[PDB]
DNA sequence: TATGTACAAC
DNA sequence: GTTGTACATA
């Protein structure tokens, strides 16, 4: 979803802007990265030569196994309008944009490119004591802030009203209180990668009159500024920027000059398994995870018992599911992280009880599962227990001096889709709230 | 916390749990065991290696509390500990073996807890002569401790036979916990008995470790030893008499039990049917050879207040004698207020005890560590299930929702008639109906359980189907057993508490359970034992089944979710069954009505 | 695994 | 004293590797793979069994010895219910083996074994062998019995005469008659009889037989043999193979007939000539030039660089960590000392001097 | 998909680009190639963030790493470019300095063997090393020049045939681009042919970049479904060992596996010492029969 | 499938005796030359039967699938005349 | 302490 | 068939 995510976003943006953005060599080198691995070969063969080569010659490039890709290479390239279709004299010429081409030829071979990567100061500082600490401490106290753990420092109103205009970090002023959302436990369970991305096409979208150019001019030039060293300061828009980036940890300035951490490498591309619990059928839980938020992310539907260094044991009760359902947290999104976290024993059994029913029939009686079904069933039925009574806002209609009427305004309420309960014989029905005023209106027409 | 041990952030969610203030060592994915340094439990990973060499010493020193399928739990107490010292162990060795598999070091607090645990074992032993008990000690010092202690009225001393339960108890706390040991190879005095197995006998492997924890020695070890219900507690016994070589005497808590003794007694060893006598209400003769072998009951031994002149003799017999072995069969029912005389009254050298579940409500369990002696072996049920020696379960917990007509009864009326309400529900009916037809249609022998004898009567008789309780003759339930093992016309039967346990019915593939007691978490084992032990056990694909008909939204889920607190310790699930499909297609069912429904609800709460 | 099923009764 | 005792005993295993002389081995060898499926292959020793974790190994073994010897032969034979049974003909198609292995995984084994009428068939199977090529039968005894029907030490004299070579491997323990069977037919060696003692000393055992055997200085068979070295050729049209009569696009034509082949290396089906590439031979010039071992550099005398000559890798600063080869004198890092012996087979520092 | 090694395999030397210059009518073509490899090692680094270069260098009298530096600053390139790309530029070209003057130093110094053999072996040597450091790929691309008439090749046989497999092991392709009048080089071609690489051949120094970025650019990852621009079609053919002429149809001794494409003069072999029994060569030597 | 089957009954055949001949004209013995002529004249009867063969396919088919015929039996019958051209070279050195 | 249930005896 | 007594649980 990295690529795609940031993919998808350029292919919205208008193409008149697109061709603004290629301008800075620094923005095309990244966006030449986001290229399936067909795409950049291309590229890479057009960049070089200032001619037009038909549609035709690519195509015999790719073998007939590896035709499916060539599809949505020639697919992406189209739609992010890096390559011009033009055809003349019956042939689908294609030729390259000339400000990529003219970007990625100063990149590569060192032209003029008008300090869009940036300037070094010379004066580097200690990454693993600072950088790594500064970020790393930035990033844990928005980790732990949504998670909901207490947690000192709160983070600054900037990220704060970015994740409350977000679906992330639900919060009201009238509870007085912010809680996690349906978005925001896959936002924690998503990868460092994905869970800085999302953030920053949040706050690009919610970016109104810095330049939107200037913006991406500066997110995608801090992946190509290298961590551990200095850079002099850069656009005004991109000033505020830097300084709202700092309150995010990818940055580093203290009080002139900011420094790159690991996390703004880590935007580019990328960088038993840590995480992995097994789950019995006595409903305890043994994770053999040593790190602050693994712990804290379980905590929202887990009953922590005790810690060890090396694997934390605690134990799913009715207590810990109502408290992870009453924030908003969907049981299948608790199944899937004890799916996507499991151990390799749990695999292996399954693997093997799937086994042992596999050469018996060809249907095999069920699919594979990792952990055992009566988990799946009790968290489920805990869920219904939840919604055992269900209650309509709303307002109830009686008294009609004639059948036509009742069924002229109850079916009028059907068709809108605000009838929640009729019955005929007393000629009384129930709507919602929501469609009250509507149904008055019809009441008096 | 032996450090400075910053706190990490989430560490409050911990509280005073925390056991990180300790490090790993660097051998961590060999070592297969974690230590709570604080509440002494244990964590023992199942798939790594080292962990069959720990799976029997843990169970020596500590008792299991939950063994699921991957991740075993344990934990260290005292009445754990004093079992494995009293079968011989030193506090070095459990040091070096629980250090040698521990993935963290050994806490002080558990090494502190294990050390002042430690016993001088050996020194004060119980003797028997001549129907006389003497406190026998191995050197003279002891005397110094025991004819000066203030419970107490090479060297021995007399004390009074109905007293021994006093001194015994008070030997556990004195620091001297007493053994009683056999040396029945030196012992010419009793009259030797010439029984042996017989060739075709063939002792599974489960049966021979828990007969060498117990003559691992030589001497005749007194103990407990656990075992899953089918996994053959009975040859175990045999096998316990057939080496001692004398006089042996056995109870169990019934007589229907006590009959499958001696026929299978005649079976797997050689001895005679002349050497055999069964003591029970229906027949009192005794063996008038030299040595022989008495099978009887716990209420035909434990009376004191009046006894028939034809039992008082029995009695009398059974008494004068001094018997070389007394096999206690179900022991978690020896240390009732009144059973517990069983031990003082007949003599014998050495006691065993044999019972799949060593749990009870009450906390006089313990109270078998000065009765009978201490837990010797205990064996995995899941171990034993995928070997094939004990059927495969599918435990299944079916929720029948109560009918509007029956549920407004149910909130008005006071506990003690709420029971019958919710047991006699229309939709259980139905449930139990439509079950019994799907596995009687398959080929199965069923077994449906109630404590509550009303509906025991109302389910057999709407469904024409034969049922035991209290007042049922020996004669006719018997009957009724051996028909449902061999008659093809008899396919289920309706049992009741009496049958709850100690009954061998190899047949039986089903079980189904419409009333259960208030919440006795034993019963729900011993109920589940009966078709453990299915013949068809070892065929591709067979799985046995227990069903547990409940009332929705009613008091029985609360003592469900309890009753099946120790089958889930085991490693055994419980699924929740919501609908039964294929149910509504059936063309007749009980109580289909409303008419029928309403008729039931009036006679019903005539009796409440 | 039935969950979503109607009603045992009947 | 726990990192020395690794290096130690490092140096201990290279000791048996400092003394490689060019030894006269035989590249063209005909090879009859002996199992074993009996009764005593049900035990568990052998997680799961014997005669599954065999049979695995067998098939990797299989894939080893004709990637490094391409112009051998194998067959396979079991011995079951008393009785050799013949699973795969000498043929030098790696395929063919493992289909037959694959189809044994699935019958029980069962019965005694009979090594003489394993060993009697194999007698036969090399019959039909040139004198150039190396008989050599690869036993893999699981019991600690033989039940025969006739003589087994006339037998082994037979092989004896038949200039066959047998290597053993047993399972439990040692057994008099394979100990006789390979030191009388081995010219009194006694060191190709060989126990496991667990799971990882068998897959050493089996690739330790990949490599060719040594051959005797009185066991003389030199000679030329005639071989071709055919042109891939590449048609538009399927035509109809020489060897197996089916439609195949491709395929190689021999330089003596013009018959075509599928795949090689393989005897052409007509005029029986040899057919190989200047690959196949050449992934065994390193067993006629072996490389001699680097001996460990003291640290008392100086060095030359601070990072391995090969992989520029810092040497890590007791022990010298450097290893020199005498013929170019150029230090190698200890990572590169494994890479150049067992999967490369020339020295860099050789190539790179000049001469 | 995954990051992907280059290892690149250039063998500079006095007497080869000095004959290339001769026979055309480009002088200081060697800088054309430098500059060419300069642009085409930057061109792998755009491709990913995670890929790294290295460069080995076969000069007169050894081989020497260029990139990366050995942990044992005059302006060639602007600094205006990518600091990534300037960090692998700048320091190849200082390497290339630093080996140049010392190659003039030792002018006069005798060099009768080529040193190509060397650098492949240290080459995969360094891809081992990268691959179990650290899930990464591996491509070797040899830039050799082969206007320069070779003295004599047949001791490259022995090594760079042990190359094939090793590389064949590893899954490591190796491309070869050969700049010289030759047409073809039988041992370089083979090495492409059984290594999954592609070969290339280029009379003209310039335009190297149209070349290297079309045919040499294909990444580990992506092998299965790009069809390689190869040409030529190789034979796997050995030439014999005392008439050197490669021959279809021979005879191979069977200790020491020589090919020989007639009988040996005096019934022994040439290689090993070997004496052939007379009956056995003789039965070789029978004509065929035909009915009188 | 028809034809196919018998292209392949023909070229099983065909290459046997191609076999056969290469044996018996490789062996060095005089004896075998009587043999070589009657595996000589079989080759000959076989070149015969390849040209039926394209002959009843030309006549049946129309050429549409002669071309095809002639390509999957092309190799086969290449190599039976190259070993009868050989044993005629021969033989014209030889007896000639 | 009360209440079911099962058991032995008269 | 009934009365005096245990055991197992609220
Ligand atoms: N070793 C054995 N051989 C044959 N049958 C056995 C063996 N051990 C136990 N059984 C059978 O197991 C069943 C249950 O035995 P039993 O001793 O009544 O079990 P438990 O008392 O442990 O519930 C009986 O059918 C018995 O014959
Ligand atoms: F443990 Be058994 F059912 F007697
Ligand atoms: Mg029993
Ligand atoms: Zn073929
Ligand atoms: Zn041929
Ligand atoms: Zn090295
Ligand atoms: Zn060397
Ligand atoms: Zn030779």
């Amino acid at each position: 979803s990295l690529k795609h995510s940031v993919t998808q976003y350029l292919e919205e943006i208008p193409q008149q802007v697109q061709n603004r953005l290629y301008t800075s060599p620094a923005t095309c080198l990244a966006i030449y990265r986001i290229l399936p691995p067909l795409a950049k070969f291309f590229i890479m063969a057009m960049v070089f030569n200032e001619n037009e080569v038909p549609l035709l010659d690519l195509d015999k490039w790719v073998n007939s196994n590896g035709k499916l890709q060539f599809q949505n290479a020639i697919k992406s390239m189209k739609s992010l309008h890096l390559l011009i279709p033009n055809k003349s004299s019956g042939t689908l010429m294609i030729n390259l944009n000339p400000t990529f081409k003219i970007s990625l030829r100063n990149a590569l071979t060192g032209g003029e490119v008008q300090n869009s990567f940036g300037v070094v100061v010379e004066e580097n500082v200690v990454s693993l004591d600072l950088l790594d600490e500064y970020s790393a401490n930035k990033w844990e106290t928005i980790l732990h802030f949504m998670v909901g753990t207490p947690l000192a420092k709160i983070p600054s109103e900037k990220v704060l009203n970015l994740l409350k205009h977000s679906k992330l970090m639900e919060e009201v002023n009238s509870t007085g209180e912010f809680k996690i959302t349906n978005e925001g436990f896959q936002f924690l369970l998503q990868e460092i990668n994905s869970q800085l991305w999302t953030l920053l096409l949040q706050y690009l979208k919610m970016i109104e009159t810095m330049d939107l150019v200037d913006v991406l001019h500066f997110i995608f030039m801090l992946g190509a500024l290298e961590v551990g060293k200095a850079y002099k300061i850069l656009s005004e828009t991109q000033r505020i920027m830097l300084q709202d980036m700092r309150d995010y940890g990818l940055v580093f300035q203290k009080h002139s000059i900011f420094y790159p951490t690991k996390l703004a490498l880590m935007l580019t591309s990328d960088t038993i398994p840590d995480g992995s619990l097994i789950v019995e059928t006595n409903f305890k839980i043994y994770s053999y995870s040593n790190s602050p938020l693994q712990i804290a992310v379980l905590s929202l539907f887990v009953h922590l018992k005790a810690r060890f260094v090396n694997m934390v044991l605690g134990q799913i009760t009715r207590e810990s599911i109502r408290r992870a359902l009453t924030n908003g947290i969907t049981a299948d999104q608790i199944i899937a992280y004890l799916e996507t976290h499991a151990h390799p024993q749990m695999r292996r059994l399954a693997e093997e009880k799937l086994e042992k029913k596999l050469e018996l029939d060809p249907n095999c009686k069920e699919p594979l599962q990792v952990l055992p079904p009566t988990v799946v069933d009790q968290i489920r039925l805990w869920q219904l227990e939840l919604d055992r009574v269900i209650t309509y806002e709303g307002s109830l209609y009686s008294d009609f001096e004639t059948s036509q009427e009742y069924n002229l305004l109850s079916k009028y309420a059907q068709d809108i889709g605000v009838l929640l309960w009729k019955d005929d014989k007393k000629k009384k029905f129930f709507i919602s709230k929501e469609g009250n005023s509507q149904v008055l209106d019809f009441a008096k027409r | 916390i032996p450090a400075d041990f910053v706190p990490d952030s989430v560490s409050g969610m911990f509280r005073s749990h925390d056991f990180s203030y300790l490090r790993l060592r660097p051998d961590h994915a060999s070592r297969p065991l974690w230590i709570s340094p604080s509440d002494g439990r244990i964590i023992l990973e199942s798939f790594s290696p080292l962990a069959e060499q720990a799976q029997d010493f843990l169970v020596t020193i500590a008792e299991p509390i939950s063994r699921p399928s991957h991740i075993h739990e344990y934990k260290i107490t005292a009445y754990s500990l004093y079992a494995a010292v009293s079968v011989g162990l030193e506090t070095d060795d459990i040091i070096s073996v629980l250090d040698r598999l521990s993935k963290v070091p050994v806490a002080e607090s558990i090494i502190n807890f294990i050390k002042g645990a430690t016993i001088s074992y050996g020194k004060v032993k119980l003797v028997i002569k001549h129907n006389r008990y003497f406190v026998e000690t191995t050197q003279a010092d002891i005397l110094q401790m025991l004819l000066n202690d203030s419970v107490i009225g090479v060297h021995s001393f007399e004390i009074a036979n109905e007293s021994v339960e006093v001194v015994k108890k008070r030997c556990q706390e004195i620091d001297y916990p007493v053994l009683e040991e056999y040396d029945f190879r030196n012992d010419h005095r009793n009259p030797d008995l010439d029984i042996d197995l017989k060739p075709s006998t063939q002792i599974r492997p489960y049966q021979e470790k828990s007969l060498s924890k117990m003559f691992g020695n030589g001497r005749a070890r007194s103990g407990i030893i656990v075992l899953p219900c089918g996994a053959g507690k009975t040859l175990v016994g045999i096998t316990a008499a057939c080496t001692i070589k004398k006089s042996v005497i056995v109870l169990c808590t019934s007589s229907v039990s006590v009959m499958q003794w001696r026929q299978q007694f005649l079976q797997w060893c050689t001895l005679q049917p002349e050497n055999c006598a069964v003591f029970t209400s229906d027949n009192k003769e005794m063996f008038q050879t030299e040595s022989g072998l008495v099978v009887s009951t716990y209420s035909m031994v434990a009376n004191t207040r009046n006894r028939s002149h034809d039992s008082q003799k029995v009695m009398d017999f059974l008494t004068g004698r001094e018997w070389g072995f007394i096999i206690l069969d179900e022991v978690h029912v020896v240390p009732a207020a009144m059973f517990r005389r069983v031990v003082s009254t007949i003599a014998a050298h050495a006691k065993l005890g044999l019972t799949a579940t060593l749990v009870r409500e009450d906390d006089k369990i313990g109270d078998l560590n000065f009765l009978i002696g201490p837990k010797l072996y205990e064996a995995n049920w899941m171990e034993l299930s995928q070997k094939g020696h004990i059927a495969n379960v599918q435990c299944a917990e079916v929720w029948c929702p109560m009918t509007a007509e029956f549920y407004q009864e149910y909130l008005r009326e006071t506990a003690r008639k709420r029971m019958l309400l919710y047991i006699m529900n229309p939709t259980k009916f139905q449930a139990c109906q439509f079950l019994i037809q799907y596995h009687e249609r398959r080929g199965d022998k069923i077994i449906v359980f109630s404590d509550n004898v009303y509906a025991l009567q109302e389910y057999a008789l709407k469904m024409g189907k034969p049922f035991i309780y209290g007042s049922t003759p020996q004669q006719e339930r018997m009957n009724i057993l051996q028909n449902f093992q061999y008659n093809d016309q008899i396919n289920t039967i309706f049992l009741s508490k009496v049958g709850d346990t100690s009954i061998d019915l190899p047949e039986a593939t089903c079980l189904i359970q419409i009333s259960s007691h208030y919440g006795s978490r034993r019963q729900e084992a011993q109920r589940l034992g009966r078709i453990l032990r299915a013949k068809r056990r070892n065929d591709e694909g067979f799985n046995a089944f227990f069903y547990s008909l409940v009332s929705k939204d009613t008091q029985e889920m609360y003592y469900s979710t309890k009753r099946q607190a120790f089958l889930v310790d085991q490693g055994y699930a419980f699924k929740v069954i919501t609908h039964l499909h294929g149910m509504e297609n059936i063309p007749n069912l009980a109580y289909a009505s409303p008419r029928e429904r309403r008729e039931l609800l009036q006679e019903v709460l005539l009796k409440n | 695994s039935t969950i979503g099923k109607t009603a045992l009764g009947r | 004293a726990s990192l020395v005792a690794s290096i130690v005993e490092a140096r201990k295993k290279r000791t048996a590797k400092k003394n490689i002389t060019p030894y006269q081995r035989g590249i063209i060898r005909s090879l009859i793979l002996t199992l074993d499926c009996s009764e005593a292959m049900l035990e568990k020793d052998l997680r799961p069994n014997r005669h599954a974790m065999i049979i695995q190994y067998a098939i990797d073994f299989v894939h080893e010895f004709f990637d490094q010897n391409p112009i051998s032969q194998m067959g396979i034979i079991i011995m079951r219910n008393g009785l050799a049974q013949l699973v795969s003909q000498v043929s030098g198609n790696p395929q063919d083996h493992i289909d037959a292995l694959k189809s044994i995984r699935k019958q029980e084994p069962k019965g005694n074994p009979s090594l003489q009428n394993a060993l009697e068939m194999a007698r036969g199977l090399l019959l039909p062998v040139p004198a150039h090529c190396t008989r050599e039968v690869l036993i893999v005894f699981g019991s600690l019995s033989t039940t025969d029907p006739g003589d087994i030490h006339q037998t082994i004299d037979s092989l004896v005469s038949e200039k066959i070579r047998v290597k053993v491997l047993g399972l439990s323990a040692q057994v008099a008659i394979c100990k006789e069977l390979c030191k009388a037919t081995n010219y009194g060696d006694e060191s190709f009889y060989k126990i496991l003692l667990d799971e990882t000393h068998l897959k050493e055992l089996f690739n330790e037989a990949v490599t060719p055997l040594p051959v005797n200085k009185i066991n003389k068979g030199f000679t030329l043999v005639k071989m071709g070295f055919p042109t891939r050729i590449f048609e538009d049209t399927p035509t109809f193979c020489s060897c197996h009569s089916k439609l195949v696009y491709g395929g190689y034509f021999c330089p003596n007939c013009h018959s075509k082949v599928c795949s090689l290396p393989t005897v052409c089906p007509c005029c029986d000539l040899m057919l190989i590439l200047s690959t196949h031979l050449a992934r065994s010039y390193h067993h006629l030039m072996p490389l001699k071992t680097f001996a460990e550099v003291p640290t008392t005398e100086k060095f030359r660089s601070e990072d391995c000559f090969s992989c520029q890798s810092r040497f890590p600063i007791l022990t010298s960590s450097r290893y020199r080869c005498e013929d170019c004198k150029q230090e190698f890092c200890v990572d590169c000392d494994v890479f150049i012996h067992e999967i490369l087979h020339n020295c860099p520092g050789c190539e790179s001097k000049p001469v | 998909e995954s990051p992907s090694l280059l290892t690149v395999i250039i063998e500079i030397a006095p007497k080869l680009w000095t004959t290339f210059d001769e026979e055309g009518n480009e002088k200081g073509s060697i800088i054309k190639v430098l500059e060419a490899l300069i642009v085409f090692l930057n061109a792998h680094l755009a491709f990913n963030s995670a890929n790294k270069v290295a460069v080995i260098a076969a000069y007169s009298q050894g081989i020497k790493y260029l990139y990366p530096e050995s942990t044992s600053d005059l302006k060639i390139i602007n600094s205006d470019m990518y600091r990534r790309f300037r960090n692998v530029d700048e320091t190849l070209v200082e390497e290339i300095y630093k080996l140049f003057e010392l190659e003039k130093k030792q002018i006069e110094q005798n060099s009768q063997r080529s040193t190509l053999a060397g650098a492949m072996s240290a080459g995969l040597t360094y891809v081992n090393r990268i691959s179990k450091e650290s899930s990464l790929k591996s491509r070797l691309l040899v830039l050799t020049c082969g206007s320069g008439s070779s003295k004599d090749e047949i001791f490259q046989y022995i090594p760079i045939m042990n190359c094939i497999f090793s590389a064949t092991k590893m899954k490591c392709p190796i491309d070869v681009v050969k700049i010289g009048g030759s047409k073809e080089s039988t041992f370089l071609q083979q090495t492409t042919d059984a290594t999954n690489g592609v070969y290339l051949h280029v009379e003209s120094t310039e335009g190297l970049i149209q070349y290297l970025a079309t045919a040499m650019f294909i990444d580990p990852s992506l092998r299965p479904i790009i069809v390689k621009p190869n040409h030529g079609s190789v034979d796997f053919r050995t030439s014999c060992y005392l008439t050197g002429r490669v021959v279809a149809v021979g005879f191979i001794c069977s200790v020491c596996l020589c090919v020989l494409s007639i009988i040996p003069p005096g019934n022994k072999c040439p290689a090993c010492d070997s004496q052939f029994d007379e009956h056995v060569i003789a039965k070789l030597k029978r004509k065929p029969v035909v009915p009188r | 499938i028809d034809l196919l089957e018998s292209c392949r009954m023909l070229h099983t055949t065909c290459c046997e005796f191609l076999k056969h001949f290469y044996i018996h004209f490789q062996s060095g013995e005089q004896k075998q030359a009587s043999t070589v002529k009657k595996l000589y004249n079989h080759l000959k009867d076989c070149i015969e039967k390849l040209n039926e063969l394209f002959q009843d396919v030309l006549n049946g088919d129309g050429e549409s699938m002669s071309n095809t015929c002639t390509a999957y039996l092309k190799p086969v019958l290449n190599s039976i005349t190259l070993a009868t051209h050989k044993y005629d070279e021969y033989f014209n050195e030889y007896n000639n």
